[PDB]
């Protein structure tokens, strides 16, 4: 639907989507590789 | 002096104080074609008579607020309201409208006072007019 | 053959307007020109009165939105039920409730937050919960996780039904305005069909399900040997051997031989010695009597058969000499203005929530609740905060009504007019009483502080000094203690042991013991009175002076929510009703904070504690309230400093999340002062410079940024301030009460 | 029937008629007070007002004051009352000096510089009289 | 009392006069604008400095400016 | 109150004057001055 | 010490019927609107009452009878 | 911030327990607990239900500052128009009170101006801010060492 796509592309929905994507990236990288104080 | 027939009101505590009989008060008079209800700017609602009405208030702003209410909040509008200042000595000065025509519209016989001939950005610098007791707009 | 009247398909179901934000408002529909357009979008959203002038359309919108909030609440409830069914130790706690802490939140181990999954006993690791859901569920006869899961599924289904109901009753079949104005029919149905029927059904559930299960549980039966609840229906013999009167059947009810039911419909009072809660038979007769009363009351107003009173007649007929037209004209006020209804309902519901909080701790209904100090404190504070917010909203929306829906022509010499006509007297006398209360009450504290500081303890206002005995409350406590004797002959024990009597203790912890009142309690109660009268002063001045005032005679034309009339008249900042609400929020916060501090310290010092087998009681803070709570230094050292040892030292344990939160609370508070102490001109100039910076690199946005408006700045400041303070208090109370029992 | 109406016949003034604002008992009781009575010299007005206002001030220090425990109790109350009445007279004199220093009228003899000064002096002497008579009543023996 | 000054950028839009609640402004004939009228402030002794006139002015910055000065009973809007 | 410093009687009179007499006098004179009409 | 109640008996029936008839007598003169709503077939036997009035006075009669019977049983 | 840092570091130095600051100054809870909560114990016990010691004046001044600091928030948060309306009501009350109309004011009471309000609030704020920390510093250092 045209209106559905337009609503999905509004600012709050998009920023929430990007934020949750980045949060997932960080969460997974920290689950698999925890306690990274520096690059040895 | 002035006319009479005050509107039918039960009174309130938001009316005149000592200043009214010591410094000044204000009067507003108007002729209404029906005996109806209006809102008193001092709290509460009052019934204004059919015919001429006179009302005493403490501030000019209250009189003009009542005038605005009369002009806008009635289907048969009121255009003949008059506002006077009543001094404690009984001297009455007719304030509004000044010439009888409303100030919102252009009319001959006015003096055009308070007008500067320059833009607001061409005012003199404050430092140049120091020790003159005048701000840049005053010159 | 019904009063129903609706319109069919008034609003099409289309998706296009979802893609055009701000569609509701004429101004916002022109897209964003500055950033303020964004903020006005989120704020003007659910204000339908300004959006349209058709009262029927506004009413339909309100009805649908109420369906929406019902759906949201149902989703929340189903979430609680599911998270108690799957991620909790409810079945484990149900076996040894005096040795297992409740727990229904489990944390994923990702970055070390697995330390939060602390040991709650019985080999379960998770967050200890304080909402008291376990005691509520046990009081409901819950014994299996499958039943809780089914309850969650039912909640989800009900939420879906409410959402569909909103969509249908708005977008398809919307009731007409005359349907909404059936206040008589609405009151009849909601008093009898909602309150009375609900309480009757709950009493039926309590008698037929909850009471036998709890009776079996209190006798030592294992939670799995107890039959399923429907087995008491399919096999009525077991119900008849738990209660002999069930053998008698339904005959005594219809023959009015009700005495035989007294084995399971009692008037015991007091508390259950085993579970620490009220007897379920007492709640059974209680909800049953309440149901009967509400069903009777719902048959009062005439709807379609001429039998019954008429609200307008009663309103116009109750008028006296002092009041002119009296209560006349109020029916049209309350049947045409939504905001007046909202104000009345908000005030009443806030007071109701405060009463809930105040009555729910002295008479702990649920089993094993009074023994769980953290749950008591949490429930008390939570519902009191809810009540305070509701009352402030009552004031706000009353001012909104006065600005918007008021009409002078319909209120000539009625009660509203005469209120508006002696308002200076009201505000002056109320201001005087506020000053008097503040002076005498708080100066008592300051005087005590100074006398203690100077080494003059005999000049203080203490129990070993000049005494201020609340003899009236002492007398009422003495009376309420004597009630089981003669004044209420058919009662076994007092309504609550707070008034007096024996000390009820479950396990080793005191469940409820008498709460004496002395000099300190006198001072704190009068402090409460002072703060409440001051909050009432602020809100009442906001409501009464909304239309106009001596300073501004045409405040009504400026609207309800405007910042100022300018620097004229010496300065006219914060003259609207909105600013009055904004100022009243802080005072509500102050009053409720003092109230909850009083409750916490008094309970810790005189009620809660442990019991030795000899019979002596050791309180949590060793009864220091009666001597330290009479000075501000006492409230600082012996309460805020002494009781914060449990929260500051929470790092490295399962309570660390509170300590963090504690500090978080101390931060946002300070943050809010950026908005309360400043003004938007400075920020506008700073934004001008920053916009120059972004312009130099050709990166300036099309939507020109703007500093927040004055009203928005005040709102942001008050919101962040309240959030920070309340979060601080919540973290403090939870960390303190999870370390003493 | 309506016990509430306009204040003294003019509704437009900021006051309303109440059973305590213009009732017969209210006007009779107020009008016969020393500060509002008719045919009373300002000095005698001050004497009468000060007598009562200094009589009642003896109370709080005698029962609640720092010397309430000792035999020097009624004396402490007397000293406190005398100091309070002295400061009251100083404030009255200052008000009189700063208020009526412009034009003088005799429509009300209390609202004039000489009248207010006489009121203050009589108020002083009445305060002393009332405080001392209260002390004489309360204090045991000492005679 | 406050001082109200009208500069030569006025377009004779009359918004300032209507916005004034204490009747301080007035419309006078002029020639420098298309509307052939300009704003005047003959009764500045009644101006309270509420800045509504400036808020109504549509010209860039303000063709009408209000400078607050000595405070009298009128200019402070006192009813007592 | 008393002390062992020389001229112990000086505080007995000086402190009340600087606490009662001096403030009362200066506030009285200031109130009189700030209210004198005319001669602006 | 529970108050003593009464098992069903003809005297209880008489008390209930007396309370009901007193209730109808009260409603005969207290009700404002009576011939309103769904009517009754033989209206004359009910004093011109409608269905709603009959139901209201009968319910009030059962309520009054319940109160009186319980109070009397607790003599 | 400056004075808190200096005071904590020098308390550690004087006591010899430099390890406390070296460990707990890296996170804010250490500042809250080992500096604010820890050192306040001697100060607030200047006067007790059991007695009073020489730090009583410092505890009183500590509370005095905590009071004036809060008092400044009335002028910093609430603004003028509310107080002007309240003062109008008080003026009405005074003018209608028998036996009180005899005494009348010379200058008409008004609410403080906006700039005056900001200045007064800032002054109360600053006085409380200075007095509280002065009392805390003096009391803590004197009890611990003096
Ligand atoms: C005419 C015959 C008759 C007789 C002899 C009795 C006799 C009795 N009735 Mg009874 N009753 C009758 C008719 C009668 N009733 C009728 C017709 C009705 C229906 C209307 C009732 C309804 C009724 C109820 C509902 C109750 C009784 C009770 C009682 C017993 C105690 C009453 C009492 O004074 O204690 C009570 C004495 C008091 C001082 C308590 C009054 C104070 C209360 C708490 C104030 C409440 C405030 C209230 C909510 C605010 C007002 C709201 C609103 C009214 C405006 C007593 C044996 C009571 C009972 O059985 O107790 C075991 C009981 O609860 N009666
Ligand atoms: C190495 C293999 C691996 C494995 C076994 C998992 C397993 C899991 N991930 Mg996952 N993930 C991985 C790699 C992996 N992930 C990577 C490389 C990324 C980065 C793109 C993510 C991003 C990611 C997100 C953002 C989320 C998960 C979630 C989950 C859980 C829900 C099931 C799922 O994946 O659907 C759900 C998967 C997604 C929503 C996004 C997957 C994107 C793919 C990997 C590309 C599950 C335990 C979800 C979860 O735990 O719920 C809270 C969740 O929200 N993962
Ligand atoms: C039996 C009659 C009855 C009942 C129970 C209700 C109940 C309710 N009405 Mg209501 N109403 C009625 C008749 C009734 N009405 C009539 C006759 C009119 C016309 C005058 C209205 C007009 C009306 C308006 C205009 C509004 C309400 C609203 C509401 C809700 C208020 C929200 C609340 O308190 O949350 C309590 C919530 C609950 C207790 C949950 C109940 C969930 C559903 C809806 C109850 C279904 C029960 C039903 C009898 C089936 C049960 C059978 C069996 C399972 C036992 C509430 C659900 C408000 C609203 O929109 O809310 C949605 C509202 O604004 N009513
Ligand atoms: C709406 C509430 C409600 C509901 C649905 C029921 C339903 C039931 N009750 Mg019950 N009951 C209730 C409230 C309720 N009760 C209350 C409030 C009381 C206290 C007065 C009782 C006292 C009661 C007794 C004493 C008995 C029942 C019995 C019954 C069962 C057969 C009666 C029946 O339905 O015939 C129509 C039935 C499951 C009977 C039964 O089967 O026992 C289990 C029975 O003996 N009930
Ligand atoms: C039954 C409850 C109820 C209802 C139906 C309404 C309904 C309405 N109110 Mg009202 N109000 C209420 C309670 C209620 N109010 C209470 C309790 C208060 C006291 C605080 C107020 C105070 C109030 C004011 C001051 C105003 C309204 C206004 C309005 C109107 C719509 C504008 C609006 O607020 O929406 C939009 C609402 C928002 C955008 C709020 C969202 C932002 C909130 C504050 C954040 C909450 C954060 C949360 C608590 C925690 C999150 C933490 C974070 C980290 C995630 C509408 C008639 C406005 C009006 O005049 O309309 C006519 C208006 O100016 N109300
Ligand atoms: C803090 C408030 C306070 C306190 C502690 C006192 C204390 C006292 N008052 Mg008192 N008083 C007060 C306020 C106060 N007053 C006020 C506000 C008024 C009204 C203006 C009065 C009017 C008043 C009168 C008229 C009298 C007292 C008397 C007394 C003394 C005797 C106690 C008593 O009641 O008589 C108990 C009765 C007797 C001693 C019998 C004597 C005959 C006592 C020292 C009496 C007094 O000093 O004379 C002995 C007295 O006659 N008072
Ligand atoms: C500015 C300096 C200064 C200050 C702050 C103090 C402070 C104090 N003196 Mg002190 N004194 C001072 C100079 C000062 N003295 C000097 C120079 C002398 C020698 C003449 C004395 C002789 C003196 C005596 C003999 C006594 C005190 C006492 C006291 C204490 C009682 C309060 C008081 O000042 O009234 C009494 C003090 C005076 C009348 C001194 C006169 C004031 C001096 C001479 C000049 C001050 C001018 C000052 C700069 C004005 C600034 C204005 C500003 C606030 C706007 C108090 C701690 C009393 C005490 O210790 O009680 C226990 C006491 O008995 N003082
Ligand atoms: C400026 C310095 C100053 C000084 C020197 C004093 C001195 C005194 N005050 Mg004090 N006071 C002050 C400022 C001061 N005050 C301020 C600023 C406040 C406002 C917070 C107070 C508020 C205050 C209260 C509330 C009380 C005192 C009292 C007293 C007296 C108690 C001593 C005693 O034993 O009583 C007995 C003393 C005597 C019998 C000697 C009397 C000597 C003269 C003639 C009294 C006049 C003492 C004379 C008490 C009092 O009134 O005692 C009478 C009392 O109750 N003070
Ligand atoms: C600690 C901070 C503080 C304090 C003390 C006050 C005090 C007050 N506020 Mg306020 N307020 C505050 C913070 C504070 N506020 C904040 C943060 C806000 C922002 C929301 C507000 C918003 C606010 C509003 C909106 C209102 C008030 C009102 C009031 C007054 C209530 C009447 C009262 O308590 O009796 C008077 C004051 C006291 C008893 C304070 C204690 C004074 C001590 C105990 C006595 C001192 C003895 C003596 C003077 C010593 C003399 C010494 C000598 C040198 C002169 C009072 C003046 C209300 C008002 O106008 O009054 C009804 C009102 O409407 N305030
Ligand atoms: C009992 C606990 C201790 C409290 C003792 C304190 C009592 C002090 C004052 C007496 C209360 C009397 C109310 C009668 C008043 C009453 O009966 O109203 C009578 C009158 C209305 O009488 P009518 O018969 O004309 O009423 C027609 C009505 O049906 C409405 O039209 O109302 C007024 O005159 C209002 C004026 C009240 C103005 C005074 C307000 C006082 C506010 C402060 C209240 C203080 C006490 C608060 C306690 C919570």
């Amino acid at each position: 639907m045209d209106g559905l796509k337009s609503f999905l592309s509004t600012a709050p929905v998009m920023i929430m989507a990007l934020l949750t994507f980045t949060a997932g990236i960080l969460i997974e990288f920290n689950r698999f590789y925890p306690d990274l104080l520096f690059h040895p | 002096e002035l006319s009479g027939q005050p509107p039918k009101f039960g009174g309130s505590t938001g009316g005149l104080l000592s200043k009214a009989n010591r410094e000044e008060k204000y009067a507003i008079t108007w002729t209404s074609a029906s005996e109806q209800v209006f809102e008193m700017p001092t709290g509460g609602a009052a019934i204004m008579n059919e015919g001429e009405n006179l009302l005493y208030l403490a501030r000019k702003e209250q009189c003009l607020a009542l005038g605005t209410q009369l002009r806008t909040k009635f289907k048969p509008k009121i255009q003949d309201y008059k506002i006077y200042r009543v001094y404690p000595s009984g001297e009455v000065q007719y304030l509004h409208p000044a010439d009888g025509v409303f100030p919102e519209k252009v009319n001959e016989g006015r003096e055009a006072q308070g007008t500067k001939t320059r833009r607001i950005g061409q005012n003199p610098e404050p430092v140049t007019i120091k020790f003159s007791g005048k701000a840049p707009y005053e010159v | 053959k019904a009063k129903v009247s609706v319109d069919n398909n008034p609003v099409p179901t289309s998706f296009e307007k979802w893609g055009k934000p701000g569609h509701f408002d004429r101004t916002l529909a022109r897209g964003p020109k500055t950033t303020t357009w964004i903020w006005n979008l989120h704020a003007n959203a659910h204000d339908f009165d300004s959006q349209t002038s058709d009262l029927e359309d506004v009413s339909r919108k309100i009805f649908s939105a109420h369906f929406g909030h019902l759906a949201v609440v149902f989703v929340w409830l189903s979430g609680m039920y599911f998270h108690g069914a799957k991620f909790s130790n409810y079945e484990g706690w149900l076996a040894d409730p005096t040795h297992i802490k409740p727990s229904a939140q489990v944390v994923w181990p990702i970055v070390g937050q697995g330390i939060l999954n602390g040991d709650v006993g019985g080999g379960f690791h998770g967050i200890q919960i304080t909402s008291g859901l376990f005691y509520l569920w046990r009081a409901s006869g819950f014994t299996d996780s499958y039943q809780l899961y089914c309850t969650a599924i039912g909640g989800l289904v009900m939420a879906a039904l409410m959402l569909f109901a909103g969509w249908f009753h708005y977008h398809v079949k919307a009731p007409k305005l005359e349907w909404f104005q059936n206040v008589e029919s609405m009151m009849n149905h909601h008093l009898a069909g909602l309150l009375g029927l609900g309480s009757l059904g709950w009493a039926g559930h309590q008698i037929h399900v909850s009471m036998p299960i709890n009776k079996l549980l209190d006798a030592g039966v294992a939670p799995k040997d107890i039959p399923l609840p429907h087995e008491f229906i399919l096999e009525p013999s077991k119900m008849a051997e738990l209660y002999p009167s069930f053998a008698q059947g339904l005959t005594p009810f219809f023959t009015l031989n009700w005495g035989v039911y007294s084995d399971f419909l009692t008037f015991k009072g007091g508390l259950n010695p085993v579970t620490g809660g009220l007897w379920l038979s007492d709640t059974a007769h209680h909800h049953l009597a309440i149901a009967v009363l509400f069903i009777i009351a719902g048959h009062m107003y005439r709807t379609n058969w001429g039998i019954g009173h008429s609200m307008k007649e009663i309103l116009e007929a109750h008028k006296g000499p002092f009041t002119g037209e009296g209560h006349k004209g109020l029916y049209e006020i309350l049947t045409t203005s939504w905001h007046a209804q909202l104000a009345i309902n908000l005030a009443l519901l806030g007071s109701l929530t405060i009463i809930v909080a105040q009555h729910m701790y002295a008479m702990p209904p649920y089993p094993y609740q009074a023994i769980d100090y953290a749950t008591q404190l949490s429930l008390f504070t939570h519902h009191m905060w809810i009540g305070g917010f509701l009352i402030v909203g009552a004031g706000a929306h009353g001012a909104i009504f006065m600005v918007r829906d008021y009409d002078p022509a319909k209120n000539v010499n009625n009660l509203l007019d005469r209120m508006l006509r002696h308002r200076d007297a009201i505000i002056s006398h109320l201001n005087w009483v506020c000053i008097f209360l503040g002076f005498h009450s708080f100066g008592l504290y300051i005087h005590n502080d100074t006398m203690r500081a100077l080494g003059r303890p005999q000049d203080m206002f203490s129990d070993t000094a000049i005494q201020l005995q609340p003899i009236f409350a002492q007398w009422v406590q003495h009376l309420h203690t004597l009630a089981p004797g003669a004044t209420a002959p058919n009662a076994l024990a007092t309504a609550s042991y707070a008034f007096g009597g024996e000390t009820i203790a479950v396990a080793g912890k005191v469940a409820m013991m008498p709460i004496t009142l002395g000099t300190a309690d006198f001072m704190v109660h009068h402090i409460h009175a002072f703060t409440i009268h001051v909050t009432a002063l602020i809100l009442l001045k906001g409501v009464l002076y909304a239309r106009s005032s001596r300073l501004v005679p045409d405040k009504a034309n400026l609207g309800f929510r405007f910042p100022c009339d300018g620097p004229g008249r010496g300065g006219t900042c914060q003259v609207s009703g909105w600013d009055h609400v904004f100022l009243g929020l802080f005072w509500m916060y102050n009053s409720l904070s003092i109230v909850i501090f009083h409750f916490s310290w008094k309970m810790q010092s005189d009620v809660w504690g442990t019991v030795s087998p000899d019979g002596s009681v050791t309180h949590v803070t060793l009864g220091n309230f009666a001597q330290s709570a009479i000075t501000i230094n006492g409230w600082l050292r012996d309460f805020l400093w002494a009781q914060a040892a449990n929260v500051i030292n929470s790092y490295g344990s399962a309570l660390s999340a509170y300590g963090i939160m504690f500090l978080a609370g101390h931060f946002v508070f300070a943050f809010s002062l950026m908005f309360l102490f400043s003004g938007r001109g400075y920020w506008q100039e700073l934004i001008e410079s920053i916009v120059w910076a972004h312009n130099k690199l050709n990166v300036a946005p099309a939507i020109q940024p703007r500093a927040l408006s004055i009203i928005q700045g005040r709102a942001v400041g008050v919101a962040h301030y309240l959030l920070g303070g309340i979060v601080t208090t919540w973290a403090f109370f939870l960390a303190r009460s999870l370390s003493i029992g | 029937n309506q016990v509430v109406q306009a204040y003294n016949g003019d509704p437009f003034v900021g006051h309303l008629s109440t059973p305590i604002s213009d009732s017969a008992f209210t006007r009779t009781f107020i009008g016969n007070l020393p500060a509002y009575r008719k045919g009373l010299s300002p000095i005698l007005r001050g004497l009468e007002v000060g007598m009562a206002h200094g009589y009642f001030l003896i109370g709080p220090w005698t029962l609640l004051g720092p010397l309430r425990d000792s035999e020097y109790q009624y004396i402490g109350g007397l000293i406190g009352a005398l100091a309070l009445i002295l400061v009251a007279t100083a404030a009255l004199s200052s008000y009189g000096l700063v208020t009526f220093q412009g034009e003088q009228g005799s429509g009300d003899t209390l609202q004039t510089a000489d009248g207010w000064s006489q009121f203050a002096a009589g108020f002083f002497v009445g305060g002393m009289g009332g405080a001392f008579v209260a002390y004489f009543l309360l204090e045991n023996l000492s005679v | 009392s406050h001082s109200v000054k009208i500069y030569d950028t006025c377009i004779g839009c009359t918004q300032c006069v209507r916005a004034c609640p204490l009747d301080v402004l007035e419309m006078v004939p002029w020639d420098g604008c298309k509307a052939a009228q300009i704003a005047s402030s003959p009764r500045t002794e009644d101006c309270v400095g509420c800045k509504r006139c400036e808020t109504a002015c549509p010209t860039d910055f303000l063709s009408i400016r209000v400078y607050l000065g000595a405070e009298t009973t009128r200019s402070m809007g006192l009813a007592y | 109150m008393d002390g062992s410093y020389a001229a112990s009687y000086l505080p007995w009179i000086l402190i009340p004057m600087v606490g009662w007499l001096f403030p009362a006098v200066t506030m009285g004179l200031l109130f009189i001055h700030i209210e004198s009409e005319g001669e602006g | 010490a529970v108050p003593a109640t009464l098992s069903w008996s003809p005297k209880v029936a008489g008390v209930m019927i007396a309370c009901n008839i007193l209730a109808i007598a009260f409603g005969k003169l207290t009700i404002k609107q009576q011939n309103v709503g769904t009517p009754m077939p033989s209206s004359n036997f009910f004093g011109g009452f409608g269905l709603g009035a009959v139901l209201g006075t009968a319910s009030f009669g059962h309520i009054l009878g319940a109160g009186v019977i319980l109070g009397l049983a607790n003599m | 911030w400056l004075t808190f840092y200096w005071h904590w570091k020098h308390l550690g130095v004087w006591s010899g327990n430099v390890a406390q600051f070296n460990e707990n100054s890296t996170y804010l809870m250490g500042w809250f607990r080992d500096y604010l909560w820890a050192n306040s114990a001697q100060l607030i016990n200047g006067y007790n239900p059991y007695g009073v010691n020489n730090l009583s004046v410092w505890a009183w001044m500590f509370l005095f500052g905590h009071l004036v600091w809060a008092t400044g928030f009335m002028f910093l948060i609430s603004w003028r128009g509310y107080w002007q309306e309240l003062i109008e009501t008080i003026v009405w009350a005074h003018e209608r009170t028998p036996l009180a109309n005899l005494v009348r004011w010379k200058d008409k009471p008004v609410a403080l101006s906006i700039v005056q309000a900001r200045l007064v609030g800032l002054a109360h704020f600053t006085v409380g801010y200075v007095l509280t920390y002065a009392a805390f510093l003096i009391a803590s250092t004197a009890g611990k060492f003096g």
